[PDB]
């Protein structure tokens, strides 16, 4: 029940119970703290709404992602399961593309501001609409899951795992170069630090690791902080954005 | 009725009609035929002090909230020092700014000590 | 369907960046109530000269806190009159609503100031420059204002200084520049990065 | 000298006591206590 | 005893911070320009008029109901026809209007920044009378409710109690410390409540010539922008700032509640003719009725 499986077929048995309990623990507390996450951005509240609803967005997709997760590991209905998690995984990284991408438009071209319903038509499109595409598409040209394990193959599903592949690194990609750029535009040692620990975790850049569970899956260290660091992701934003935030620490 | 008295080397001002500790404390003087000056700044504590570039050091300014008075301790004094003083009240309490301390139709000043060596 | 003439409206006032101008009546505020809007970039400002109303700013200045940036004109030649401007700065700086829009200064008549140090303050004695004369004079006066800029209230907004002639035509880019870069320090603010 | 007049014109002004002007107050408040919505 | 008003409605129309507002229908004046006439029971927007001047900082409803004035910065009193375009721009001032009021549909009184009060007519915009004394500028006037008297509040620790037909003053009321930027007649028309940059509402009296009352907590530290009596009079809600309002009991000068739920200052405090509600303004571009 690793979670390195996201992002490649080979995960080797060589250590099962490390990497077994690591992401059930990570998965766990990372749902209780997607949940005081909700919670405590609930009833909390331009530039601040499209922020607000793309954290809660993001934060929901979080939360169903590694729930589904979860039961789909545990236990056709973990068929059914599979096409959720995809669905709900694509959900996320469009939304995280689309808050890297607003940071980067919202730093570079100022003064042009865009209408309000627009921006959240094309957001919610985006983060919604082209992951049920991808996955009715898919979901079509293969129909599928692993032999003993409910998510995508590789040898009969190696277009699934592709398709979950690519968009991900693309969209790791992209983040990683507005990320560049926003440090660029605002470096001062500390301001820096502290822009990189509170954008890291929201943009996600750590699924980046991710390439070497696809190019060097022989090794486990790859393995190891992958799932650390995706399964505490939850985690790390509840802690990360909101005692880092002096105003809402305050408040 | 905000009325502020005059005396006066040692100037002295006499306030009365509101509580003393809460408001910033200046003296300004108008010279003869020209505008206002600003000649230095006392705060609620005493702790701040400021004085315009020309009487740094020289002058020396006090306030005692017992008494409810303010006091400018001018030495050695220059024939450029000959105005008249004015004795101005910071026009809010609690703030760290005053405005209008150099207006030409200020409220919160009444004084006249034509100060001439 | 108010609401849709209201939404051209949210547009039309969120394209127009607003300024403020102020300074003594000496200094050079017309060679930088009339209302003077002038485009630059495809961006057009609609900046405000108050000069109708009495000397007691205490009553209209809190009326200027949507402001996106008050320019500060500062005469840099009358010596007796700059302790003056001081004051009205730290008026500006330490008040309770002005606290969160910056300023961008300009010390206007800087071929006059060169003339005069060519041909008050005794804290001059014991100072250093950041032809030796004249910069020495502008970057201490640039050096007093903005010891007092960033006495307090440091992070919720900056003071941008600037050194402008009497004959340059360059200040429109100036301002576009400073507010570009304050319009992104306060995108910056609501993204908790500073 | 104009101040003066000022002062002169506002003095000479006929005054009831406050204690009356107090119970007055308080009989209208309590007579149109009854139409008070807030 | 404790007054727990809460929010019976909220008109969210506003492109920017609002500077003032007034009772009949409900107008309310903006920054960005607009001057909405606002429907208190359905909230729908019965009119959004332009104004030439963006800066405003008051508005008018004449009781007839047929106008609505409204000036600012530019010193111009533009008078509009709601029978909607400008009907006329009384222009005679040297400083802002702080507080204009309609006497009836034919004239109106301003309370400029250039120390003086107006008496405007609309029929040829000619200064009837002039009203002048206060050393200070004016901040906020309130007629009484005969409208034979108006008082007005300096930015001295003065207030003053001019008279419309005579043109001359009667009394002066100097109890205070700081600005005066607030008042409100009693609804019997004796006594007003000025409210004040040193955070004191104080009562004066016009039998009497003195302040009966004073409104000081010394817990509170924060000036005052809008005070208004209720109906009856009993109560008295001051809109300080610091993002609240707090109602006094008017006789025993004693608390008896809290108004709250606003993310910026208030800056206008009215209730209505009738009583059965109250508004209030904000600078967050958010008019809230309370009841
Ligand atoms: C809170 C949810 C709404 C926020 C809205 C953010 C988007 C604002 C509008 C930008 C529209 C850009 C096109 C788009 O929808 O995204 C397409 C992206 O995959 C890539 O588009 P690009 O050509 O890189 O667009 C960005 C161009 N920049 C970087 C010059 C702004």
């Amino acid at each position: 029940t690793s979670f390195s499986i996201l992002m490649s077929p080979f995960v080797p048995s060589t250590i099962f119970p490390v990497v077994k309990w690591i992401t059930y623990v990570g998965l766990g507390i990372s749902i209780g703290s997607l949940i005081l996450c909700l919670i405590i951005e609930a009833l909390f509240w331009q530039t601040s709404h499209t922020r607000r609803i793309c954290m809660v967005n993001i934060a929901l997709s979080l939360l169903i992602a590694d729930v589904w997760f979860i039961v789909g590991a545990t236990v056709g209905v973990c068929t059914a399961a599979v096409f959720f998690t995809h669905f709900f995984y694509l959900s996320l990284f469009f939304w995280m593309l689309m808050l890297g991408i607003l940071l980067a438009y919202r730093i570079i071209l100022v003064f042009h501001h865009m209408a309000q319903h627009l921006m959240m038509a094309v957001g919610f499109c985006l983060g919604y609409g082209c992951p049920l595409i991808i996955s009715v598409i898919t979901i079509a040209v293969t129909q599928y899951k692993r032999k003993d394990v409910c998510w995508l193959n590789w040898s009969n599903g190696s277009k699934p795992l592709l398709a979950f592949v690519v968009p991900a690194l693309a969209i790791v990609a992209v983040n990683f170069v507005v990320v560049l750029l926003v440090l660029t535009k605002l470096w001062t040692i500390i301001r820096v630090g502290k822009s990189l620990l509170i954008l890291t975790p929201l943009l996600g850049l750590t699924w980046g690791f991710g390439i070497g569970t696809i190019v060097d899956s022989q090794n486990l260290a790859w393995h190891v902080i992958f799932a650390l660091l995706n399964a505490f992701q939850g985690f790390f934003i509840l802690c990360f954005g909101i005692l880092l935030d002096s105003k809402l620490r305050q408040l | 009725q905000v009325q502020l008295q005059e005396s006066g080397l040692r100037l002295s001002c006499a306030a009365s009609g509101f509580t003393f500790s809460n408001y910033k404390m200046n003296w300004v003087r108008q010279a003869p035929g020209k505008g206002l000056e600003w000649v230095s700044d006392i705060s609620q504590s005493g702790a701040r002090i400021s004085y315009t570039g020309s009487v740094k050091g020289r002058f020396t300014i006090s306030r005692d909230n017992a008494k409810n008075t303010l006091y400018l301790q001018m030495n050695s004094l220059k024939p450029e020092d000959t105005a008249v003083y004015y004795c101005a009240r910071c026009p809010a309490p609690f703030t760290r700014d005053c405005f209008d301390v150099t207006s030409t139709t200020y409220a919160y000043r009444g004084q006249g000590t034509q100060v001439t060596v | 369907k108010i609401e849709k003439q209201l939404q051209k409206d949210k547009q039309v006032y969120r394209a127009t960046h607003r300024l403020l101008l102020l300074g003594a009546d000496n200094s050079g505020k017309s060679t930088i109530i009339f209302e003077t809007k002038f485009q630059v970039d495809k961006v057009n400002f609609h900046m405000f000269d108050v000069g109708g109303q009495r000397d007691e700013r205490r009553k209209w200045i809190q009326c200027f806190n949507d402001v996106t940036a008050i320019i500060f004109v500062v005469d840099s030649s009358d010596y007796n009159r700059l302790q003056e401007a001081l004051n009205l700065f730290k008026s500006i700086w330490n008040n309770r609503w002005l606290r969160t829009i910056s300023v961008i200064l300009f010390l206007n008549k800087q071929d006059l100031l060169a003339e005069k140090v060519l041909a008050y303050f005794p804290e001059f004695a014991r100072y250093t420059t950041p032809d030796p004369r004249v910069t020495r004079a502008k970057y201490f006066i640039r050096d007093e204002f903005l010891r007092i800029s960033t006495a307090s209230g440091d992070g919720r907004h900056y003071c941008y200084p600037h050194f402008t002639c009497a004959v340059d035509t360059e200040n429109a880019r100036r301002i576009f520049n400073d507010c570009k870069d304050i319009i992104l320090q306060m995108n910056l603010r609501e993204y908790n990065l500073v | 000298r104009k101040l003066v007049e000022q002062l002169k014109m506002e003095a000479n002004i006929d005054r009831i006591k406050v204690s009356k002007a107090a119970a007055d107050l308080m009989a209208y408040c309590e007579a149109h206590a009854k139409e008070d919505p807030l | 005893g404790r007054i727990q008003m809460r929010t019976r409605r909220t008109l969210r129309g506003h492109l920017a911070k609002i500077y003032a507002m007034h009772w009949g229908l409900l107008v309310s004046a903006s920054q960005d320009g607009k001057l909405i006439i606002w429907d208190s029971y359905t909230t729908n927007k019965v009119h959004a008029i332009p104004l030439r001047s963006s800066w405003v900082m008051t508005c008018a409803y004449a009781p007839s109901g047929n106008y609505v004035a409204c000036g600012g910065l530019d010193n111009i009193c533009s008078i509009y026809n709601l029978k909607v375009r400008v009907s006329r721009e009384l222009a005679g001032h040297t400083g802002y209007l702080s507080c204009c009021r309609f006497l009836d549909d034919n004239q109106i009184v301003t309370s400029s920044g250039d120390t003086t009060c107006a008496l405007w007519d609309i029929e040829t915009g000619q200064q009837t009378t002039t009203f002048t004394g206060h050393t200070g500028d004016v901040m906020s006037l309130s007629l009484a409710p005969d409208t034979r008297l108006f008082v007005s509040g300096a930015c001295d620790a003065s207030a003053k109690l001019w008279d419309v037909r005579e043109g001359m003053c009667r009394q002066t009321f100097t109890g205070h410390e700081s600005d005066i930027n607030a008042i409100c007649f009693f609804p019997n028309g004796n006594a007003f409540a000025t409210g004040s940059d040193d955070a004191t509402c104080r009562l004066f009296d016009l039998r009497a010539d003195q302040e009966l009352m004073t409104y000081s907590h010394d817990n509170i530290i924060c000036g005052i922008t809008s005070v208004s009596f209720s109906k009856s009079g009993r109560l008295l809600l001051a809109g300080y700032d610091d993002f609240n309002c707090n109602v006094w009991d008017a006789l025993k000068a004693d608390r008896a509640g809290v108004l709250a739920g606003h993310d910026n200052r208030v800056s206008c405090l009215g209730v209505t003719d009738d009583g059965m509600a109250v508004a209030t303004g904000s600078w967050d571009s958010f008019l809230k009725i309370w009841n």
